[PDB]
């Protein structure tokens, strides 16, 4: 099941 | 025994050539599950195992929709690391995650990771207390400060302590067959002689499941590390794996050497001898 | 820093000839991730071959499966071909059934 965090950079 | 569950994301940018291209592909253990591609024609999280296909519309949907508001991100990403590193625009450059959760035996909460690599070396990590962040360079600092800020830790938490293990155990009752074998290696050794003086043991492991395993050379039951060879342990296709070990040893000595498979598939250790 | 690929090409199960089997060229072990990778039968590239989804080890170095069905004989030579970044020139690895 694919997280639903944030990755952003 | 124990299990772990993967996903591997990769981000590659294309200058001259077109805008960035994400992948990435979900595991349980050495087992491959799903998969998405930025450049395939479907735009939907794809099944890649038999015993996930029994999933509902919601979960392909879910799935879907999650892994594309990262493969967005991460190809956006790269245009800010080359921004943070003044990068020209003429170089191709990688951005990647691997994330996911280990349990015991007892199918609870071990471990859990996050860590991410630009061009091949580090970038960021999530340390193990699932709190904390470790940035690798100064312009890594960026993302962190920013990560702390808005909380992004503890998210990470409740998915890797949480709804990772949670699925990890869905799944591997659902493919119970496979997922839950131990396939034990089935061994063999060949010999290979170039001239009078000198000839090469082979030691193969065939057909094992897991891909985890351990094969050593010992010379009158001593180690010996001098004069062999190990390759990489690879997939045969079928979802088993293959390795072998060598050794060259003197013309006439090979009576005296054995090679040793350990496999969790084994009872005890096997022993061969030429 | 780039890694140049390592190459293996070997059988699915120990090859018989004339009994059907799958011809395997796997590389690890290699960063960048752009590969080329061809099947060759007798230098000819090999047309239906299928390929492995992207994916990288615990040191962040890619590795790829290809594969194609086939069915060996005694005269016919298979190879791999592999383009990389950190090669110069395609390397050419032959199928021996001895690794």
């Amino acid at each position: 099941y694919v997280a639903r965090t944030n990755i952003y950079y | 025994g124990s299990h772990s569950m993967r996903y591997f994301y990769t981000s590659v940018s294309r200058p001259g050539r077109g805008e960035p291209r994400f992948i990435a592909v979900g595991y349980v253990d050495d087992t491959q599950f799903v998969r998405f591609d930025s450049d395939a024609a479907s735009q939907r999280m794809e099944p890649r195992a038999p015993w996930i296909e029994q999933e509902g519309p919601e979960y392909w949907d879910r799935n879907t929709r999650n892994v594309k508001a990262h493969s967005q991100t991460d190809r956006a990403n790269l245009g800010t690391l080359r921004g943070y590193y003044n990068q020209s625009e003429d170089g191709s450059h990688t951005i990647q995650r691997m994330y996911g959760c280990d349990v015991g035996p007892d199918g609870r909460f071990l471990r859990g990771y996050q860590q991410d690599a630009y061009d091949g070396k580090d970038y960021i990590a999530l340390n193990e207390d699932l709190r904390s962040w470790t940035a690798a360079d100064m312009a890594a600092q960026i993302t962190q400060r920013k990560w702390e800020t808005a909380h992004e830790a503890e998210q990470w938490r409740a998915y890797l302590e949480g709804r990772c293990v949670e699925w990890l155990r869905r799944y591997l009752e659902n493919g119970k067959e496979t997922l839950q074998r131990t396939d034990a290696p089935k061994t063999h050794m060949t010999h290979h002689a170039v001239s009078d003086h000198e000839a090469t043991l082979r030691c193969w492991a065939l057909s094992f499941y897991p891909a985890e395993i351990t094969l050593t050379w010992q010379r009158d039951g001593e180690d010996q590390t001098q004069d062999t060879e190990l390759v990489e342990t690879r997939p045969a296709g079928d979802g088993t794996f293959q390795k072998w070990a060598s050794v060259v040893v003197p013309s006439g000595q090979e009576q005296r050497y054995t090679c040793h498979v350990q496999h969790e598939g084994l009872p005890k250790p096997l022993t061969l001898r030429w | 820093i780039q890694r140049t690929p390592k190459i293996q090409v070997y059988s699915r199960h120990p090859a018989e000839n004339g009994k059907s089997n799958f011809l395997n060229c796997y590389v690890s072990g290699f960063h960048p991730s752009d590969i080329e990778v061809d099947l060759l039968k007798n230098g000819e590239r090999i047309e239906k071959v299928e390929h492995s989804d992207l994916s990288f080890s615990k040191d962040w170095s890619f590795y790829l499966l290809y594969y194609t069905e086939f069915t060996p004989t005694e005269k016919d030579e298979y190879a791999c071909r592999v383009n990389h970044v950190t090669l110069s020139q395609p390397k050419i690895v032959k199928w021996d059934r001895d690794m």
